[PDB]
């Protein structure tokens, strides 16, 4: 029973689980996917230490499942993070991240001349990289930028 | 129903080889009996938001040899007025019940493309989009080269002027790439030069590229010199004079043509090439202009016939 | 020969319940199998002095889909250097030697009539002029909302915007009195409300008639959603703001629309109607906008056809 | 307490926290009234029950102690909110909205025609109240509005 | 030690019931004991950004003949209209540093204001920002009222023409409530009918005030008759007759005038006031104009001294 | 007895280092106990013939301020543009009869030196003469780095942005070789990089220069970071992208900054310096902006008359 040290957070019963969120991100992910229109359990692991890991984000939903293509296109936001299935107190389902070719719906064209500016269209970024940027190929202007520019302003 | 048959035509590096084989052969092959109504009884869109009477004068000319009707409009700047909230968005719904097929310019890059996703059964072809693409100009630059050279590979393309943001340039550079051998040749300004950007798949597939400084290097040893057009608002008066000389056509060069060659330019020109130039045989731009109609021809063609017989 | 036959197209307020049925009953009898040769070998002039190009191109696209050939001008504003004293009046007496049947927008009131006045034997269009009618506009939305509604007569009609100036409501709302029936309901700003004018001979005829302030309430109990436009130049910027949201439309108040219900526009959009409504069927603008080539083919077909058989 | 159960509600440290946000208001708040900018402990439990009949969102932040006045700025948007000095699970302070006579930096003035959209500046407005309206005057333009009217796009 | 010194003018709501009282008190001595070098060595930049030379002239007229000179500018566009180019504070933060004064005109309401939170030290005053504020103005109304009925209390006020986007007479009224005893006649068509919120603003000061459909019935109590300029711009081109018919002002009307009365206009008027006025006894509109001086005199003597021998 | 009376100021490189060094100990004089009445009676014809409101508002400033007044206009068409019409020499040489002195901006190079061979004895300063010159703003930046760092010469200057084209980012270079032990860093694109022929100026006279990839390196020990507005305008419209990410300027990248370094700028900027920048210590562009005043107000005090007690 109780111990030496009051610890901290233990497993909640169901949901999706993704391990390991970068510094100052959970938000970045929690806007930029919009993880709160959801009618079910939205508890957010936020500032708080993960081994030694000072600080690591955690987003917490009940009844809710990342799809795998999902998971492909976080890994972008957040490449060392964890997505599994958890089931009734008991985790299963390692679904962690994994590079897509494909983005969707979210980053900016740099191109001050896209169209992807007035037209109301689905931002579209195609994926490669070099060693040291991951090109990010326009669907609309057709220009190839890396992801060390489009995620900016 | 034909590989190339209600498939918008918006960018080159979305075309393939085969396709363009098929739209050259299409080009030649109807360019010896043309059908003065073959997409008769039907109605060409031709959405010129940016003016172009070149490339706008073409597309409706060959829309008419090909017994066709055309409605649309060459907005210039006086229409400035319509800047307000009309998206182009609604303006190709709209516009896409009451025709077949669109023919449109934009000033932004992203319009042909763009609204491919509010026509859907209306295939739109682009005449040219921002920066970007001008599928019709490379396939016109194509056609004519094959035309005059025979063969379409193991060429000697040069390249002069504003290689950096001639976009007439890169598409055709790409679409070249897509057959064995052609040796190429960059002749442009020390900064007006060929991106790394086409450079590096240069490479990637084992084609030989070169660059030069004078035009007069690389003329006993080439096939088809493109003439870009060096502009004065792109380099400052001083070192646009300077670094100009060199960046010039001439018929004083041409002295050492291989016969089998020729001079084209995506046009229009100004400083470039001189006139002395018009009467040596290399001279082939405004002919190679002339082709414009069936390589747009047969674009429409098969975009608008299930299947060609002929 | 046919009812409307060579009769100057100017105002609904001219034009008859029997020659609305004739022409709306064309525009669908002709929306079956259409004729790409009907007026062939004939010349239709399409002087737009006033731009605008949905007009502009539908009327010309008509005009192409029934094999004629259209002359004419879409002028703008470079030619204010017209200005000088060249008056309409021989503009049209000239201009009627060469053609049979004129389309015109003009921006001030009594363009198509006063031509009419100097070209008799060549019988005018209204495409639009100043701020009275646009015979041609009501006429796409009454073919429109009839194909769709069944019926044209006991509908549950809904205007929401600038009922005030908003010509393309005063011309369908005419219009609409012409039969049995038909519920209006009026939902414009409390400055931009539907004037006496109208008002007064609605009653006049036992036509019921409403008004209330937001679309929310008169819902459940629509068929016909007409969304006008309310300008930003016609109310300033903080009371726009104000008395705007509840003159918007959405798909989170089409929640519970009798399915039998459309929603159109006399075009184009801005703030008014939402894209996520761009889905929910209600949704017809786009496809009104596209019946407004058969109700034209039509107005032209009887304007210039002794006799329809088809 | 065992009637109709679940099992979530947990305080951490000494951190002054904010409980009882209206539905879909909480993630709100931390974009408008800037909370997760911060390297703090944070819990959220956006969509958790409370002891109401309703289940609601939950912002916890350890490690911040919240001017009467910030709390003021809470009002419009998130409304009986509550905010309380915690330290060692101890309260030390219930703090409670009121109106500010000022509401500052998120609010965009409707007005299109408003020097304050195209300028490095930040949006001051004014608050007053009549029977069913909670006005807003723009210390720049001069023009009041409606709290829905402000507050909506 | 006067209260206005290194402080701003930017709305009228930011004055006080004293603080006017002081400028005009100064406003007279200026017109009657003139001081001509008072504002020596100083430098006043009057920026209109938007031109308006009866509003620019004049103050400048000021500055001038108060020993002051001027730097500044009219009409603005460095390029184009509003693309990527200086922001407002920036312009106005570097022309801070070498200017005494700063006396700027914009379209855009707070930009005055804004100057206020950049520019250091220097007071700025307002000459226009859009249809927020224009303080001057009804300063000059105001005291020009003074000149003439002898208090600003106990006052059968009427102002016709557009109250609802007249910023003259909004502004006007604000001012005149600080007073005490004022009676509000508001004669002008339902569709500029004053702004609400200010009626509000009257009935909780328990001032009283009303609506009037044709003047004729107040011309006899009213000793001021402000008149606005109904800009055929804000209504329909047809609208504007119906109406400005009876919002205008023969002197035929005038008779009924009391002795005292006189007719006020911010100018330009154009239809409003009939020429026959010009030259009757109560026409005093460019009287107000060229009384205009003395405010803006008076105001700026003002702002840039701590204390004035009179 | 100074050396500047009556004499011309086109050119940087027409000047010294002790002419400059007499021209700034002048501006901190004037900047100290001012001279007012300087120049009472005299005439100042401020030329722009190019528009430029920060360049002219201050020039004038500075005369008005020195007790002399001004003649002159902003932009130039006395009909269109270079039609048959006047000359420069012949507006130069009437406008120098009836004025003292004579300030022009012109947009070509070599217009103040051509007004020099036709303005007889009024002396012509040069407020901007297209790429080629612009002295006085060189004065102010240098001036202002003196005001600074108390010295011209041991200074670790840095400059971004466009060096290649930027008109004041070559001229102050120039200048500052002028001077004893300066360290030159050159952080900007590679399309934009310094104009060789300078890199060459400074190699000969054995000066310590350098080129940069990204800002941050040289930050500790520079005590000078001049900014230079990279106009998106000569660049494509993605290009500025990939670029202008790092030659910008945030606080965040200030930290490593040495106590004494300043942000300089010639203005306006849009995008290089952040708005965070504004508020913190180094920030220094609007005062170096503000400090023109002196640079000029001294120069013409030294170019109007023979002898000057200070
Ligand atoms: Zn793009
Ligand atoms: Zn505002």
């Amino acid at each position: 029973m109780t111990h030496d040290n009051k610890l901290q957070v233990e497993a909640i019963k169901r949901g999706t689980v993704i391990d390991h969120i970068p510094a100052q991100i959970g938000f970045k992910l929690l806007s930029l996917f919009k993880l709160t229109e959801t009618d079910q359990r939205i508890t957010i692991g936020l500032n708080l230490p993960s081994g030694e890991m000072g600080r690591k984000d955690l987003i917490k939903i009940e009844n809710t499942f990342l799809s795998e293509d999902q998971v492909d296109q976080l890994a972008l936001y957040a490449p060392q993070a964890t997505v599994n299935r958890i089931d009734n107190y008991e985790v299963v389902g390692k679904s962690r991240p994994s590079l897509p070719e494909r983005i969707d719906n979210v980053l900016v064209c740099p191109n001050s001349n896209c169209i992807s500016h007035a037209e109301p269209v689905s931002s579209s970024f195609a994926v490669r990289k070099r060693a040291n940027d991951i090109a990010l190929k326009c669907k609309y202007c057709e220009k190839e930028f890396s992801h060390n520019v489009v995620l900016a302003n | 129903a034909n590989p190339l048959y209600q498939k918008h035509i918006i960018s080159i590096n979305d075309l393939s080889r085969d396709d363009l084989n098929l739209v050259l052969a299409t080009a030649a092959k109807l360019k010896a009996n043309p059908q003065p109504e073959l997409l008769k009884h039907k109605v060409i869109a031709s959405c010129f938001f940016e003016a172009s009477t070149r490339t706008r004068l073409s597309f409706e000319t060959s829309m008419h040899r090909l017994g066709a009707s055309v409605v649309g409009f060459s907005d210039s700047a006086n229409t400035s007025l319509g800047k307000k909230g009309e998206t182009l968005a609604d303006t190709i719904s709209v516009i896409s019940t009451y025709v077949d097929a669109i023919v449109m310019r934009h000033p932004q890059e992203g319009a042909a493309r763009l609204a491919t996703e509010f026509s859907g059964n209306v295939p739109v072809l682009n005449a040219g989009d921002g920066s970007n693409q001008h599928p019709t100009q490379t396939l016109l630059d194509l056609f004519t080269i094959q035309e005059t050279q025979g063969r379409l590979d193991n060429l000697h393309v040069a390249m002069v002027g504003d290689l950096k943001y001639g976009r007439t340039v890169h598409s055709l550079t790409q679409a070249l790439a897509k057959f064995d051998g052609n040796r190429f040749y960059f002749i442009a300004p020390d900064a007006l030069a060929m991106p790394q950007y086409i450079l590096d798949m240069l490479d990637e597939k084992g084609i030989a590229w070169s660059l030069h400084s004078s035009i007069e290097e690389v003329m006993a040893e080439v096939d088809i010199l493109y003439m870009t057009r060096v502009q004065k608002e792109r380099l400052d008066p001083s070192e646009y004079a300077n670094v100009k000389a060199q960046f010039v056509l001439r018929a004083s060069d041409l002295h050492n043509a291989k016969a089998n060659m020729k001079v084209l330019h995506p046009l229009a020109r100004v400083d470039e090439i001189a006139t002395d130039v018009d009467k040596t045989p290399h001279a082939w731009y405004f002919q190679q202009a002339g082709n414009g109609i069936f390589a747009r021809q047969a674009l429409l063609a098969l975009v608008l016939n299930r299947d060609l017989v002929l």
